[PDB]
């Protein structure tokens, strides 16, 4: 119900709650999506870059890797050491409770992130509709349902 | 001339085994009689009945025990109030309307302590006896009423042995403070109630201890101008309070039950507590010139309330104390008659035994007593008797008098006073009394008395009673008849041969355990001839030692004036027969209580020391109704039991 | 002067309103008569009587004498008051209350209780021969010479306490004696053990008196420590066993973590493992252990089951004080819901013993709880929030709810319930169907302007009263109160939307859910409530509600509050009444994990409604078989333990987690649904990083010492200036400080009361209040006195908070002693203060032999050891923090710190010989450290205790002979890292 | 209408039982005052179905 049009134009920093909140991966078309993937700010906003700590679980072992995000409007160039990853937030809920990322590769994957603290259910459902539209029938992974 | 006398309790008690006596006279041939309790007024239903045989072997006297079963009575809207007592035989058939009560037995509520503080647990059990003083074994309902009149808990329990243990009542952490009431009742059949009280008070930590010690427990004429009061105070670490400020307010109080009091803002004297002790003197006369009163003739039996506030000087802390009331006493003595019915028998010396007690209701000895009397005969001619004087026997407290009055006297207005060598005339004890002559149309009177009553009758001894009748038709009386009652039941009855070679004759009565703690004796003879048979009767009240049927005794081994904490000790219980025993161990300081033998003889339907205005009144004041073909003229509306008169 | 008061008393001797004159004349040197009468509510006549007697009493008290004042207190204090039942002495519980079959003779032996009491033994025989009251026999248990000691409730570590006692001699003759103290390890005494318990110094007690006893001690270790006291006399020797409770410094703070175990994923996603990480909080008091308890219970209702069935206590809301009738009802809430579960689901076989006896016990405890509220009931069957206060519509409704639910298992007095319901509907229901409150009790603070706040509060009260009436209607089904229910239901239907808060929307939705569930407007309200739902996960693992509306506040809370749990509970119960089973599972999971060890939640209302939600859900769904192998183990440490949970036992006792490692609770393939709660208790030195919803200030003054504690409410966003709701002012008293209870009584007992209830519990003065103002400060003022002497007095805390919103709070430290300075401790009488803290080395001491500096460093006990330079000094509460720079690292046993990184040191402020100067270098070697996560990086803090070797280290070489000093210093510094001992 | 305004009453027969009357059928008696007094008076309330 309602209209799912929210946050126009899409700003990544706004979609990340200006680096004040942590977000969890709830849907992803990536078959290798890390279980219980959570991203939380690891530092202050210096220039266009921003430190982001990524926690996830392999088997029964919790792991954390440090990353740096380079934000340019809606685009995000994430990197750790030599590994680089290009993303673009293609949708952001009206209250910045959830957003839909598009990761670039030969077969571009689509992801849905939401506040670890929780989000307004109607907006969470709107992000879910956007992700189902972008995925267009592809198999979805649910990284948060992995006994986190 | 042939007569019959049926004796029953004044009132029938539902569920009680009521003993009905039948005594017939003039019959030489044996015959049977049916005594019956039936429904009123139709006699359609028979609550119970019994057959009694009357013969020479039987001396033509017999007894039958009837019982009104509770289940045989309807319930609720139109409950039974009356039943019919009926006697039927070959010779006669007579009935009478008898009232019934649904009060049967006794319910004693026993709580471990009388005062509780929050979070404490009240231990409570009920002792339940039936009308015959035996374990009732009836299921019992307890109700708890808080100081605001609310029924806040109810619990019922069945009774197996006569001792009913209830679960403990937990006092709430923040309860309604004040006077709580416990009400016991039976779940079925009966209207018996029991009642107990216990207070719930808020604990407040005291700073020090304050004690008030008056000069005496009573205020007489000697201390009406000065009454010494000593106020002490000490810290709870066993040291005397060095300096403090003492404020004392005085009031006049009507009775100790009512918390109302009239203060006296004139005697608010203030003093200093030094080294633990302070003292003041209260001028009663001067202070009671306020609030009217003025004289010592007033204030009598009223109380002096004392309030003291002590303010310790170092820490400024304050603690209060009070004496609830000191009774003002106008006379050191109180007078009361003992074993002297207020009824005259024309021709018989009339005895008066006065008794002197102090402010503690203790028999005072060596107290001279002066007796005055006015007499009124049938001609209304008043006569002032010559005063007599006795001295109180110090062995029994008794001061005895014997009075010889003219045969024509009808009313005796006698007054007794104390004659103490150190008391003013106001401070003497005085009591007035009126005695009316027994009325008989044949000038026929009976007077009984048993040697004498000191000491009290001990179970196992013997009661040597003297039976003196005064009448014409004397030497034609065949026999004497007697009924012995105790605790509202006719326990004995019979007949003794009259010796033609004396005026009086001793009837011997073995005093038994059935007669504890009190009994009543009714003796009567039948005047016969022409006109109509007449019953000439008299009765006496027998005070008997309070002796248990199954005596209980508890002892502590080892016996010592004081014990040490945690000491292992043995308690030895000994009873005459196999008996249940309910034990309790309470901190005596809670008492700063119950007596069963006195509350038990409320079932005695008799009143006074015996006697009566006529035969019917003699039977009535002894707690008896009777059925007779002889004259039965009684007073008006005489259906309820007598009420003990107060003065 | 006497006549000027005789007229007053005579004027109000028989006035109906007489006390208002009385407590008007009471002394109040802090407020004028008009300020005191401004709080009077009992009506207009009382204000004028109060004002008159207040003004006249104040005029007469000018230049009075103590005798005149006291005589005036005599005139007033007698004619106007009535009486109050109270007692100054305690009477111990009676004993031997038993019945025996006595076969003519029976002896029974026992032990007399430990008490000084004149006991009275009474026997009553019952037999077929009647009743026999035996002669009462006396038994006086008495001790003529005995010692007693007064040990305080708690003592803060480091405080020097004077323990006072008394020896009593009731003999008429004086005697010699000596008391000695038993030295325990943690308790530091100035003298030393001889052979090992103190010394016997012979004194004499005079006959029939007492003698004082004093022992000064200084606790160095936290916890309960046994101390014995021996009294010796020429006639014997007595030992008095005692216990001293030593408490840490700072504030206690308690956090909670919850996890639900669903191994087969019946109610949601599978949940077999969970890791509770060990994280050291920021301002943790040094050398204090982080305590944390682990509770694993069998069902969703398992925590409440364990709370009720285990009789070691227990209140599920111990952090909230007693006093209000609400507390007395909440005392019966858990027992009721346990009974409701056991009876409705027929689960009495859980008991291994006789279930009938257990049902008996719970029924009795339910009744016992039920009498507790009788005190708060008035003659007209209304209920008052505060004993003796005015009747409250709100509390009467709540009592009707709890009683109405309990009536199912313990039948209630129908006539009483009828009178209470009718008191509600006949007097305090308006024409529009709403209910109005009679008293000034404000249970909740709502947003909006004064008119909007009025609408909101009216809606809330109407829904609350409706819930109560519905819950108790079957006891007294009158047409009159059903009509009342219709009118109120209509008010709710027309006035709920548009909503002003998710809270009132939820409670209105639940109240209407108790009636006709087919009305269209009710369905609209339920839809609006669903629209506000928050979810964690997609598909959602959790579903909960925030009490603020989305269009007013879009931020999502990070931790739960009482309003959050209460809104979620109302919504859950509304959904259960609609049989909406697909929607509640994530809600049930959220409420279950928000629960707390003990069964309760944040405040009272959220607790009762959440317990009802969990219980009703547990009875509505199929009871699964319970069978798990639950293993709790540390990650990098040994396995703690494991237990097999079945329906036989699943309320197992908790277990304390001592080791400083991360915890792991795991289970294999199982059947059932268990709950795992962890309560972390820490002690913190500061409160600055906490949100304060009250301005606080507190001081001690000298009077012509008195505590003055003031608070003022900080309204939230869109909240009016009307002030807070039901509030609590909890003032911890310092060790050995005692409060004047008369001053507190005088502040609540009168018609001009400033506070509505007071109590003194465990060293705390707890006052309660209808409302704390926003416009101005409100101050409690009460005198204090020193009970026993205390040195190095640790500060105490002053906390005020909303009773129904404990999250709206403010905690502040204060001390009753001004005492500074702390320059030095002078020689001996000193080893106890300087016992457990570091001693600085002698400055430029050349006798330290370089090998003793290395052997001390290479000690396996010494964890870290390196050379630093101090940058800043700071004094925080009871401790001193030194900011230093890490120069050269010489040893690292445990975690590592970076070179030239910032390192913090901490020493107890009460330590002088470790005085460090800013800017100077020092060699510091010691044990242990604290690893904190500040901002986004690590930080290490090192305590300065005993066996911490510190030495001043100049950088240059112009220290005359200390040139050689630095030579050997640099000798050790060179040898340590080239060897690796 | 019926039990609109008729007083009701609670009383004690000679057996100790409590009985209520004054109340027409299909209604309930509501009694004011301390529940421990045997003699109480109140009014009738119409009761429902
Ligand atoms: C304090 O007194 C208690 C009681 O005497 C002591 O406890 C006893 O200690 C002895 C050994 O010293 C044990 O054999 C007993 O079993 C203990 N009894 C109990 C009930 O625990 C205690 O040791 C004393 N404490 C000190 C510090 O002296």
């Amino acid at each position: 119900e309602s209209d799912c049009t929210g946050s126009e134009p899409v700003d990544a920093f706004q979609a990340f709650s200006e680096g004040k909140e942590a977000y969890v991966l709830v849907r992803s078309t990536d078959p290798k999506a890390r279980d219980c993937l959570k991203g939380e700010p690891a530092g202050e906003k210096q220039d266009n870059t921003l430190p982001v700590m990524m926690t996830f679980k392999q088997g029964t072992d919790w792991a954390s890797t440090d990353w740096t995000f380079t934000l340019d409007g809606a685009k995000v160039t994430a990197t750790l050491g030599q590994l680089t990853q290009n993303r673009e937030v293609v949708y952001d809920s009206q209250s910045h409770h959830c957003h839909v990322d598009k990761v670039e590769k030969e077969v571009p994957d689509y992801e849905m992130w939401m506040l670890d603290a929780g989000g307004l259910e109607v907006e969470v459902e709107c992000c879910r509709q956007k992700l189902e539209e972008l995925a267009s029938g592809r198999n979805q992974m649910y990284p948060h349902l992995k006994d986190c | 001339e042939q007569t019959y006398v049926i004796s029953a309790p004044k009132i029938f008690r539902v569920g009680a085994s009521e003993n009905i006596v039948i005594q017939v006279y003039g019959y030489t041939e044996a015959f049977d009689a049916t005594i019956s309790i039936k429904s009123y007024p139709d006699k359609k239903f028979s609550y119970s009945s019994g057959h009694v045989h009357l013969s020479s072997e039987n001396k033509f006297q017999n007894s039958a025990i009837l019982t009104i079963q509770p289940k045989q009575l309807p319930g609720g809207q139109n409950p039974v109030s009356y039943v019919y007592l009926e006697v039927v035989s070959k010779h006669f058939s007579k009935s009478k309307r008898m009232p019934i009560t649904y009060d049967n037995g006794f319910l004693f509520i026993h709580t471990d302590k009388p005062v509780y503080t929050p979070d404490q647990s009240v231990k409570v059990r009920v002792y339940s006896l039936n009308d015959d003083l035996k374990p009732a074994k009836r299921e019992t309902v307890l109700t708890f009423i808080d100081p605001e009149g609310s029924e806040v808990d109810m619990v019922e329990e069945i009774d197996h042995i006569g001792i009913i243990s209830f679960p403990d009542f937990k006092i709430p952490s923040n309860p309604r403070y004040g006077m709580w009431t416990i009400k016991a009742k039976y779940k079925e059949d009966f209207s018996t109630t029991g009642t107990a009280y216990f207070e719930v008070k808020e604990y407040v930590l005291p700073h020090f201890s304050v004690s008030i010690e008056p000069e005496y427990n009573f205020i007489g004429y000697k201390n009406f101008k000065n009454f010494e009061i000593t106020i002490k105070a000490r810290y709870f670490y066993n040291k005397v309070v060095t300096e403090a400020d003492v404020y004392i307010t005085f009031g006049i109080r009507e009775d100790l039950k009512d918390d109302q009091k009239e203060m006296m803002q004139t005697a608010m004297q203030n003093t200093m507590l030094i080294n633990g002790i302070a003292q003041v003197t209260f001028d009663s006369e001067t202070a009671v010139k306020e609030l009217s009163y003025y004289s010592l003739e007033d204030l009598n039996n009223k109380y002096l309330y004392i309030a003291v506030t002590v303010i310790e000087s170092t820490g400024g802390f304050s603690e209060e104390a009070e004496i609830p009331g000191i009774k003002y006493v106008l006379s050191p003595y109180k007078l009361n008659l003992v074993a002297t019915p207020l009824f005259l028998k024309p021709g018989i010396p009339y005895p008066i035994k006065v008794q002197v007690k102090d402010s503690l209701d203790q028999l005072v000895g060596g107290v001279p007593v002066t007796l005055n009397a006015q007499t009124i005969d049938v001609n209304q001619e008043t006569s002032d008797l010559d005063p007599s004087k006795s001295v109180t026997r110090v062995d029994d407290g008794v001061a005895s008098f014997v009075l010889n009055l003219p045969s024509g006297v009808t009313v005796l207005e006698f007054n007794v006073k104390t004659d103490a060598p150190d008391l003013p005339e106001e401070n003497q004890a005085r009591e007035g009394y009126r005695a009316i002559a027994y009325s008989s149309l044949s000038q026929s009177y009976l007077y009984i008395d048993w040697t004498d009553n000191h000491k009290a009758l001990l179970v196992g001894e013997h009661l040597n009673i003297i039976v003196t009748p005064k009448s014409p038709y004397i030497d034609k009386i065949t026999h004497y008849n007697y009924l012995i009652l105790s605790k509202g039941k006719i326990i004995h009855f019979g007949t003794r041969e009259k010796f033609s070679d004396a005026s009086y004759q001793s009837i011997n009565i073995p005093v038994t355990q059935n007669m504890v703690p009190s009994s009543r004796l009714l003796v009567y003879y039948i005047v016969t001839g022409e006109q109509t048979a007449e019953l000439v009767s008299d009765s006496v009240w027998l005070n008997i030692e309070e002796k248990c049927g199954n005596q209980l005794q508890v002892h502590l081994s080892p016996d010592a004036d004081a014990y040490s904490p945690g000491q292992t000790v043995s308690l030895n219980m000994a009873t005459g027969m196999d008996s249940w025993v309910a034990l309790a161990a309470v901190d005596s300081a809670v008492y700063g209580l119950e007596r069963v033998f006195q509350f038990l003889e409320k079932s005695d339907l008799g009143c006074g020391a015996g006697g009566g205005l006529n035969n019917a009144n003699v039977f009535h004041l002894a707690g008896l109704t009777f059925l007779t073909n002889a004259n039965a003229d009684d007073s008006q509306e005489n259906d309820e039991p007598c009420k003990e008169i107060l003065r | 002067l006497q006549k000027k008061i005789e007229e007053i008393a005579a004027k109000y001797k028989h006035s109906v309103v007489k006390k208002c004159c009385y407590d008007g004349a009471c002394v109040n040197n802090d407020e004028t008569c008009e300020q005191r009468a401004a709080r009077i509510s009992l009506g207009p006549r009382c204000i004028k009587a109060f004002t008159e007697c207040c003004v006249v009493a104040s005029q007469l008290r000018a230049n009075i004498s103590h005798k005149d004042m006291q005589l005036g207190r005599l005139h007033m204090k007698t004619l106007l008051p009535v009486s109050k039942p109270e007692i100054r002495s305690y009477f111990p519980e009676s004993w031997l209350w038993e019945v025996h079959l006595v076969p003519r003779r029976k002896q029974l032996q026992f032990a007399l209780p430990d008490s000084l009491t004149t006991w009275e033994i009474q026997g009553v025989g019952i037999s077929n021969t009647g009743i026999c009251v035996a002669d009462t026999v006396k038994a006086k248990v008495f001790k003529d010479v005995f010692l007693e000691m007064n040990i305080p409730y708690s003592v803060v570590r480091g405080e020097q306490i004077q323990l006072k006692g008394t020896v009593y001699n009731y003999r008429t003759s004086g005697m010699q004696f000596c008391v000695k103290m038993s030295a325990v390890e943690g308790i530091c005494t100035s003298e030393s053990p001889v052979i090992k318990s103190s010394k016997c110094v012979r004194q004499k007690v005079e006959g029939s008196s007492s003698h004082l006893v004093t022992f000064t001690v200084l606790p160095l270790e936290i916890g309960l420590h046994n101390i014995n006291f021996s009294l010796e006399t020429w006639f014997g020797k007595e030992i008095l066993v005692k216990t001293l409770r030593v408490v840490p410094e700072g504030v206690k703070r308690e956090s909670y973590s919850g996890v639900t175990l669903d191994p087969r994923g019946i109610y949601g996603t599978i949940s077999r493992r969970k890791e509770f990480p060990y994280r050291i909080p920021l301002d943790l008091v040094p050398k204090t252990e982080i305590k944390r308890i682990l509770s694993v219970k069998g069902l969703l209702v398992g925590e409440i089951l364990s709370a009720v069935l285990s009789q070691e206590g227990i209140n599920i809301l111990t952090h909230l004080p007693k006093g209000s009738a609400e507390a007395e009802l909440m005392s019966v809430v858990p027992v009721f819901y346990v009974f409701h579960y056991l009876e409705t689901g027929n689960h009495w076989n859980i008991f291994h013993s006789d279930p009938l006896i257990e049902k008996q016990k719970l029924k009795k405890k339910l009744k016992e709880g039920m009498l507790s509220i009788m005190s708060y009931r008035n003659a007209d069957y209304s209920y008052s929030v505060w004993k003796g206060g005015s009747a409250s519509t709100w509390l009467t409704a709540f009592a009707l709810r709890v009683l109405g639910q309990v009536n199912k298992y313990v039948e209630q007095n129908q006539n009483s319930i009828c009178n209470s319901l009718l008191w509600l509907v006949e007097n305090y229901q308006l024409d529009n169907g709403s209910f109005k409150e009679n008293s000034q009790y404000q249970p909740i603070k709502l947003q909006g302007t004064l008119p909007v706040e009025a609408r909101e509060n009216s809606l809330y009260l109407t829904a609350f009263t409706v819930i109560g009436i519905r819950k108790a209607f079957d006891i007294c089904p009158l047409v009159k109160i059903d009509t009342a229910l219709i009118k109120a239901d209509n008010f709710l239907l027309e006035n709920t939307l548009p909503a002003q808060s998710t809270f009132t929307l939820a409670i209105s939705a639940y109240a209407l859910s108790l009636g006709d569930k087919t009305h269209p407007q009710f369905r609209s309200i339920v839809s609006a409530l669903k629209r506000e739902a928050l979810v964690k996960g997609n598909p959602p693992i959790y579903r909960f509600w925030k009490d603020n509306l989305q269009h007013k506040d879009s931020s999502v809370p990070n931790t739960g509050t009482a309003r959050m749990v209460e809104t979620t509970a109302y919504a859950l119960l509304t959904s259960l009444n609609l049989k909406d089973i697909n929607y509640v599972n994530p809600v049930i999971k959220w409420l279950s994990e928000e629960q707390r060890y003990g069964g309760g939640f944040y405040s009272t209302q959220d607790t009762i409604n959440a317990i009802e939600g969990l219980t009703e859900y547990s009875l509505l769904v199929k009871q699964l078989r319970l069978s798990m192998d639950i293993d709790v183990s540390y990650k990098h440490k040994g396995a703690l333990h494991n237990y097999k949970m079945t329906d036989k036992n699943f309320l197992g006792r908790p277990v304390e987690v001592l080791l400083n490692d991360d915890l792991i609770v795991s289970t294999g393939f199982g059947s059932g649904l268990a709950t795992v709660h962890v309560t972390t208790v820490v002690h913190k030195t500061s409160t600055s990083e906490e949100v304060c919803s009250f301005y606080l200030k507190i001081d001690t003054q000298d009077i012509e010492k008195r505590i003055v504690a003031c608070a003022s409410y900080k309204p939230s966003r869109e909240e009016s200036s009307s002030g807070s709701s039901h509030a609590v002012m909890d003032i911890s008293l310092p060790t050995g400080i005692s409060a004047n209870e008369e001053d507190l009584k005088a502040l609540v007992e009168g018609v001009d009361q400033l506070f509505t209830d007071y109590q003194i519990k465990d060293g705390h003065v707890i006052l309660q209040l209808n409302s704390i103002p926003s416009s101005d400060f409100l101050c409690v003022r009460f005198r204090i006195f020193e009970l026993f002497e205390v040195g190095f007095l640790s500060p105490a805390t002053f906390t005020v908070y909303e009773y129904h919103r404990p999250d709206k709070q403010c905690t502040m430290f204060y001390s009753t002693s001004n005492i500074k300075i702390q320059k030095v401790c002078e020689g001996a009488a000193c080893k106890c203060v300087e016992a457990d803290c570091g001693q600085m080395q002698e400055e430029l001491d050349l006798t330290i032999s370089a090998e003793t500096r290395k052997q001390t460093a290479c000690k396996p006990e010494i964890a870290y050891a390196y050379k630093v330079s101090i940058t800043s000094i700071t004094v925080e509460n009871v401790f001193v923090k030194y900011k230093a720079t890490l120069l050269d690292i010489y040893k690292t046993g445990e975690a590592v710190a970076e070179k030239d990184s910032e390192i913090t040191f901490i020493k107890k402020v009460t330590c002088t010989n470790a005085e460090l100067v800013k800017g100077r270098q020092y060699l510091i070697m010691g044990k242990e450290a604290l690893q904190i996560k500040y901002n986004f990086s690590f930080r290490y803090i090192y305590p300065l205790d005993s066996l911490t070797w510190i030495e001043y280290w100049p950088r240059d070489t112009t220290c005359s002979s200390c040139q050689a000093f630095l030579a050997n210093l640099d000798e050790f510094a060179e040898d340590i890292f080239l060897n690796g001992c | 209408d019926q039990c609109a305004n008729v007083t009701c009453r609670r009383t004690v027969d000679n057996r100790g039982k409590r009985h209520i009357d004054g109340c027409p059928p299909g209604c309930l008696c509501v009694l004011k005052g301390p529940d421990s007094k045997d003699n109480l008076d109140g009014t009738c309330y119409l009761l429902a179905t």
